[PDB]
């Protein structure tokens, strides 16, 4: 389908918070963007069936001044601790690191040269019980802070009117903010829809292997065939439910284990957008639909 | 539909702001991390704006659905969405002539009671010139809500005005003063023209 | 009992050296072998036939005139010997480091004398240190030791103690940097693995199959003989770090712990499951384990099913928290000597076969089954933040309840006996718990299969105990006011900033050290095997002596890592001692970077040990020898910052301000106002400020000097700062 391209210009610090509240993550997986675009469309009054049925995007990635990352390929190597400690390659150094052609201190050179902002850890207080005959409490919020010409990026696919509806909801997203403070101060962005050439480059080569580029997972059929010498990453996907519909009190949704962005399979895979709910008044969707970058090994 | 209102302006600083947290400085300034620059926490500025509300209306609800919740039964989203009130670019430049630095160190002690010795301090403030690029995003969930919760906003400015901002403003710091540089609504059908602060 | 006479023969083989060093009484002029034949023959219950024939006939000229029963284990012995092994009486042992990385910075002399370090002095082992030591043998063997296949773990412990720095090689055209315990415990490894091997060959004589023709000898060697296995558990840094709460402080140096007894327990189960003494466990350090193994069928399946018990076991309590996996490569005779160049080879495909485990690390069921929830946890745990686990009152998971009882009793006790009751979840359906002298020794007698480790110990008499070496340091539990608040009682100063400091070592190319560091002729099994032991015990149980005075407490150092939190200025200063102590170990040739950070009490845990991870990694880039101290700005040398900053720059700030009726604290501060900033005039506004200073008028024109030159107003302003911190009410 058509591929867009949506850069994220962010005007705060962002807290993205992988476990606790303290924590400064770089980045949001597609789980993350995904549930943030379903939280848009009902505010909105939007039909969920376009990103739920069409819209296929991938994980939030690094981006810097000529220069778009994207995850490591868990390929085989064939200094190790190089392309260990390696996260994010540039996608005009992408086609060579699949091959090959790239050394331990080329590796090295390539994170150092992620200009992706820095993070940090803002400490608050409550003054809530201070009032109430009690003390500040003191919490730390980790917030991460790109540097100006740096940010987030994610391309997607969809239909004519799929996209179309992701222009909407992107461009409502912008001041809801995407984030964990987000009613704080923390997240706030501004991003442009834009067609891709050097990625529908990268997108229509055909390799033998194929690499995720969002947290996907494959249903039970699927995981039959696809996860022969496959070289992935289980991360465990938690969180709260935030909506005031799904129940008086915020509860956990149930865990759900998805492989990483980078995850490269032999046999591709359609994910699906998983229900995580636990007979909440609402279904809570963890998005697991596969972006695929096919490419040569 | 859903719509959002977005308030942009500026927080001229009145006296010196010192929010708490470069290097070593006694009793610094909030800043930003990439910049270096003093800037106001949104989680700041929505604390004392709740703090103010909160007294001026005595949680209640018209607090708790302006500033959020997080309550059994009642979980209400927050329409006020203040994000982090960042050193103005205007201000930046007026600074650099002068060759005046963006804080200064303030200087006191405590004369004890028991002994009238002076015992000094020193904390950080923003220096009174100061400028900071305010953006507050609300959250129309009710058309109906949006006149009463704009009036409670500007009822919690007002009251920020005559108070102060983080720090230990009873003695003098943390004075502000809000311009509005516009109230567009960003999103949504809704119509601002009418709607204002101050 | 064949099996176990190997054992004890292979691991007390050599022991004729020491007494033939000695030369105390009844030197009959015979080989080391006949010596320790004559030696161990005066103890009854080693007067076993397989180990006595090891002892004595472990050499060709031995064997060609041995007229032994052509099944005697002294065949495999002589086997082991060659693998491993590939004059002066009164040598040292040569430090294993004046061989590591000799292409790159020469080679030295450094040298051991009677943990300790090398000198590099010229020495020799006085004939009465060695008498000494016989003494000392004499009277453990007599009394304190015994034979018996559950006695054979104190007898290898018993070498450990004793020949950890006796030189195993004496002759003076081949360095000695093997000590006899390091070529013991691999000719004892090795000869376990053989007589496997062979055991499952159904050879049912073996000097044909080994030594008669000399033929089979050499092809021996060229047959797939040993398993290199390596096991390496997977995210333990989340699982020890990533905790929340105000008992994370606590309870940190116990999830640590609890992992190396995990670790431990694992290595011990495959060792149980192989008949195999703890000799073939050839390193145990920061979650990895590398073991060697016969080339059985039976013994492939052991690892497999082992593997696949492990898989259940970890997925069962800790899901995707916790993983191991494990990596085999089947490796000849001549691998492990070196003979053909491929020694390096072997370990690089163990770890490319490990890694590639760790990329498919579950299966489909597994993956399937972590997606197959029932139950949303709608309650976590404040620390472990899990919610399928069952949750008690405290908001506490299983685990970390139990993780919290093992605190208030690592610090009081010393013995962790794996038990089938006990207070954290182990494999083979046993728990963890750490007991008193008496407490343990009622746990082994109540149930047998019942392990026992001690912390730290000297060897003890006859006992069932393994001898764990790990480094418990800790300020705190030495005076009990501060016992009760662990690592928060380091903030607790009459001066200076109460701020922690965490300290984060990491070995440099300590990997590149042993693949490429040991140059080819001095590659082998033994040779790198003893250089693990020498880094292991240096950070298990050296680090304690080095931190010793300092309010530091230390949740790992585990072969290669290093952490630590307490008092910021007593890390800083430990760090600078510790890199010196470090440099002296390894007698130069491997350098480790550190990051060091400066955190309140309540900063986040995770975040404590993850911005210093940052710091470490910051520290890592370049030339590898530097540390990050406090900001990312402050990557300093390791000399830089302990000379330039801290003893050429901040030291005559602190003496100049002391002399003072004031300790400064407004000079500095506006001080590093001045030199924050680039510009001209706040070059002059200096010069103003010091001038104004009223200090001496050498030490204006010295800092003047130093805010000039960039790299060196960079080593200023850390000195200034540091001061700061130094002064703090
Ligand atoms: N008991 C322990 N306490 C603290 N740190 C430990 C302990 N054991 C190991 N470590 C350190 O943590 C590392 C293991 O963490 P882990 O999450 O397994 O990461 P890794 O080494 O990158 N292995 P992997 O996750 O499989 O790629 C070791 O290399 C040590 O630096
Ligand atoms: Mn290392
Ligand atoms: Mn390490």
């Amino acid at each position: 389908l058509v591929v867009k391209l949506v850069k994220l210009t962010f005007k705060s610090p962002v807290h993205f918070g992988m476990k606790r509240l303290s924590d400064s993550n770089h980045t949001i997986a597609a789980d993350t963007l995904f549930s943030a675009l379903i939280i848009e469309a009902l505010q909105q009054q939007l039909e969920l069936s376009h990103l739920l049925n069409n819209l296929v995007i991938t994980d939030l990635f690094p981006y810097n001044k000529t220069s778009y990352f994207l995850p490591k390929p868990l390929i085989r190597i064939e200094g190790y601790k190089a392309f260990k400690k390696l996260t994010y390659i540039p996608v005009e150094n992408y086609s060579e690191y699949l091959r090959g052609e790239i050394d331990s201190l080329e590796a090295s050179k390539i994170a150092e040269s992620l200009n992706l902002g820095k993070a940090s850890l803002s400490t608050k207080v409550s003054l809530q019980a201070v009032d109430h005959n009690g003390e500040s409490e003191p919490y730390s919020v980790g917030n991460f802070t790109f540097y100006p010409e740096s940010g987030l990026y994610f391309l997607a696919k969809g239909n004519a009117d799929t996209i179309g509806q992701l222009e909407i909801l992107m461009h409502a997203l912008q001041y809801s903010g995407i984030g964990g403070k987000r009613s704080a101060g923390y997240g706030q962005f501004r991003c442009t829809i834009e067609d891709s050439g050097k990625f529908d480059s990268l997108l229509s080569q055909t390799g033998n292997i194929a690499i995720l580029l969002s947290s996907a997972m494959a249903s039970d059929e699927e995981l039959v065939d696809c996860l022969e010498d496959a070289r992935y990453l289980l991360k465990k996907r938690t969180g709260f439910v935030q909506s005031k519909t799904y129940a008086d009190q915020l509860v956990k949704k149930k865990d759900f284990y998805a492989f990483s962005a980078g995850s490269t399979f032999y046999q591709k895979f359609n994910g699906k957008i998983f229900d995580v709910s636990d007979n909440g008044r609402h279904s809570v969707y963890r998005y697991a639909k596969a972006f695929w970058l096919e490419g040569k090994i | 539909m859903y719509s959002k209102i977005r308030i942009v302006g500026k927080i001229d600083v009145l006296t010196g702001l010192h929010i708490g947290g470069i290097g070593a400085i006694a009793s610094p300034v909030v800043r930003d991390p990439y910049s270096r620059l003093p800037i106001i926490p949104g989680s700041s500025i929505k604390g004392k704006m709740r703090s103010l509300l909160a007294k001026h209306i005595g949680d209640a609800p018209e607090i708790l659905r302006l500033f959020g919740s997080s309550q059994k039964g009642a979980i209400q989203s927050s329409r006020l969405q203040i994000s982090d009130a960042f050193f103005s670019k205007a201000s930046q430049e007026e600074f650099d002539k002068k060759d005046l630095a963006y804080t200064e160190t303030k200087f006191e002690n405590t004369i004890s009671r028991l002994t009238a010795v002076a015992n000094p301090r020193q904390i950080e403030r923003v220096t009174r010139g100061a400028s900071f690029d305010f953006h507050i995003i609300y959250n129309v969930e009710n058309i109906n809500e949006v006149m009463a919760d704009f009036e409670n906003i500007k009822t919690a400015i007002h009251l920020l005005e005559n108070d102060y901002l983080g720090g230990g403003g009873t003695r003098g710091n943390g004075r502000i003063r809000f311009v509005i540089d516009s109230i567009d609504t960003v999103v949504g059908d809704f119509d601002s023209s009418n709607l204002s602060i101050k | 009992n064949k099996k176990l006479e190997l054992m004890y023969g292979s691991l007390l083989h050599d022991i004729g050296k020491i007494v033939y060093r000695s030369n105390s009484v009844d030197f009959a002029k015979g080989t080391h072998s006949k010596i320790g034949s004559q030696f161990l023959n005066k103890f009854k219950p080693f007067q076993l036939s397989g180990i006595v024939d090891s002892v004595s006939y472990h050499h060709y000229k031995e064997l060609a005139s041995s007229s032994l029963l052509d099944d005697s284990v002294a065949y495999i012995t002589y086997i082991a010997d060659n693998i491993a092994s590939g004059f002066d009486k009164r040598a040292p042992l040569a430090s294993i480091f004046n061989v590591v990385n000799s292409e790159t910075k020469g080679l030295a002399n450094y040298t051991y004398s009677f943990y300790r370090y090398p000198t590099d002095a010229k020495k020799e082992y006085t004939s009465s240190q060695y008498a000494a030591l016989v003494n000392k043998m004499t009277d453990d063997l007599s009394n304190k030791l015994k034979v018996g296949p559950d006695s054979f773990s104190s007898l290898l412990q018993w070498t450990e103690s004793l020949w950890s720095y006796i030189p195993s090689s004496t002759d003076t055209n081949q360095v000695m940097d093997v000590s006899l315990y390091d070529h013991s415990k691999i000719t004892c490894a090795i000869a376990s693995c053989i007589y496997d091997y062979l055991t499952e060959m159904n050879c049912v004589n073996y000097r044909k199959e080994l030594f008669s023709p000399y033929e089979k000898t050499k092809q021996f060697y060229q047959e797939d003989v040993f398993l290199l296995v390596s096991l390496d558990m997977s995210g333990i840094q989340d699982f020890i770090y990533n905790i929340s709460g105000s008992k994370a402080l606590k309870s940190l140096r116990s999830r640590s712990f609890y992992l190396e007894t995990m670790l431990e327990s694992l290595v011990d189960d495959l060792l149980s499951d192989l008949e195999l003494s703890r000799a073939n466990l050839l390193y145990t350090g920061g979650g990895h384990a590398y073991l060697l193994l016969p080339n059985t069928e039976r013994a492939r399946d052991v690892l497999a099913s082992f593997e696949g018990e492990m898989k259940e076991w970890f997925i069962k309590i800790f899901k995707t928290d916790l993983s191991v996996a494990i990596a085999y490569k089947a490796c000849t005779g001549e691998d492990l000597m070196n003979s053909n160049g491929t020694y390096s080879d072997l370990w690089q495909t163990v770890s490319r076969k490990l890694s590639d485990k760790k990329a498919h690390k579950y299966s489909l069921n597994e993956i399937k089954l972590f997606n197959s929830t029932i139950h949303a946890g709608t309650q976590e745990c404040k620390e472990c933040l899990r919610s399928d686990i069952d949750i008690s009152e405290d908001s506490l998971c299983k685990i970390c309840e139990g993780i919290i009882a093992i605190s208030n009793d690592l610090r009081d006790y010393s013995f962790f006996v794996v038990s089938p009751e006990g207070k954290v979840p182990l494999p083979r359906n046993r728990y963890l718990s750490v007991e008193n002298q008496d407490g343990a020794e009622r746990k082994i007698k109540m149930n047998k299969e019942t392990r026992i480790y001690s912390k730290n110990q000297p060897f003890v008499g006859k006992q069932l105990v393994t001898n764990l070496w790990m480094c418990d340091y800790d300020f705190s539990t030495l005076n009990p006011e501060t016992k009760k608040q662990g690592i928060a009682s380091y903030v607790n100063r009459e001066v200076g900033i109460p701020r922690l400091g965490v300290l984060r070592a990491d070995i440099d190319n300590l990997g590149t050290t042993f693949i490429k560091g040991i140059p080819e002729q001095y590659r082998s099994i033994s040779r790198t095997a003893t250089l693990s032991r020498q880094l292991s015990m240096f950070f298990k149980f050296e680090l304690s002596n080095i931190l010793k005075g300092a309010r530091i407490s230390v949740i790992y150092s585990g072969g290669d890592d290093l952490f630590l939190i307490g008092a910021w200025d007593d890390v800083i200063s430990k760090a600078l001692v510790l890199r010196k102590a470090f440099t002296r170990f390894s007698a130069g040739k491997l350098t480790f970077s550190a990051g060091i950070g400066m955190y309140p009490v309540k900063y986040p845990i995770s975040k404590m040990a993850s911005e210093t991870g940052v710091l470490e990694d910051l520290a890592k880039r370049g030339e590898k020898n530097q540390v990050a101290l406090w900001n990312d700005s402050k990557v300093f040398g390791w000399s830089q910052l302990e000379e330039q900053i801290l003893k050429e720059k901040m030291i005559p700030l602190q003496e100049a301000l002391t002399n003072s009726q004031e300790h400064g604290k407004s000079f500095l501060y506006k001080m590093l106002e001045l030199l924050r900033n680039e510009d001209q005039i706040n070059i002059a506004r200096l010069a103003y400020l010091l001038a104004r200073s009223s200090l001496s008028e050498e030490l204006t024109q010295s800092i003047f000097a130093w805010s000039q030159n960039k790299q060196q107003k960079v080593e200023l302003i850390t000195a200034i700062e540091y001061l700061v911190y130094q002064i703090r009410e």
